[PDB]
């Protein structure tokens, strides 16, 4: 998991 | 005075992955309702969204917001200003010069806040690893927070209402149990809870 998320 | 108070005078941290973006937008809400916060992230590193998923800028806790952000700029200005990661690097280095790691600081607390149950866990059992000698309690509550840039001003919004209510607190380790249920209760989310001792 990323921050923020993959969009 | 020239600022808000917190009567309790907590020491409050609050805990994400990567120290970035939940924890930073708490981390700035929190400070600016006259709390003492501190933030941290529990991954082994700070891990950003890319141009694709399996492409993630992936950096070392201590790295620098300025340097992160100076990064992505070089990488595609344009790309990483749409999609806010500047922006939010941004907010970051005029909070503090970098993202820190929850297992390396030495800085105690009275509340630990985490924003999923991964970084909940992560914070317990790190908090279990060490020999208590002190047996002052400290309370990890877990509040969820979806991690993007609107839900994460929105927990920042819910974590600083319960640290609020908390704070009202004159005999916190008696109230607490209780205070978190009414809080369930009226905002209807669920609370992870957790006394543990430095």
């Amino acid at each position: 998991p990323t921050s923020p998320s993959y969009s | 005075g020239s600022h808000m108070t917190d009567p309790s005078k907590l020491a409050v941290a609050v805990v994400d992955s990567s120290n970035m973006n939940r924890s930073m937008e708490a981390h700035n809400f929190l400070a600016k309702k006259g709390f003492n916060v501190r933030s941290y992230g529990t991954g082994e590193r700070v891990k950003l969204p890319g141009m694709a998923f399996d492409k993630p800028n992936v950096y070392e806790f201590g790295t620098k917001y300025e340097d992160i952000y100076r990064d992505l700029e070089s990488k595609d200005k344009e790309f990483y200003t749409q999609n806010g990661l500047l922006h939010m690097l941004d907010r970051n280095r005029r909070i503090k010069k970098c993202p820190e790691r929850f297992q390396d600081t030495k800085e105690q607390f009275d509340i630990i806040v985490t924003v999923e149950e991964r970084v909940y866990d992560l914070v317990v059992m790190h908090m279990e690893s060490m020999e208590s000698v002190d047996n002052r309690p400290v309370h990890v509550l877990n509040v969820d927070v979806v991690n993007n840039a609107e839900d994460a001003l929105m927990g920042a919004f819910v974590i600083t209402d319960m640290i609020n209510m908390m704070a009202k607190s004159t005999d916190l380790d008696n109230d607490i149990d209780e205070l978190i249920q009414e809080f369930e209760e009226r905002r209807k989310r669920v609370i992870l809870h957790s006394v543990l001792f430095y």
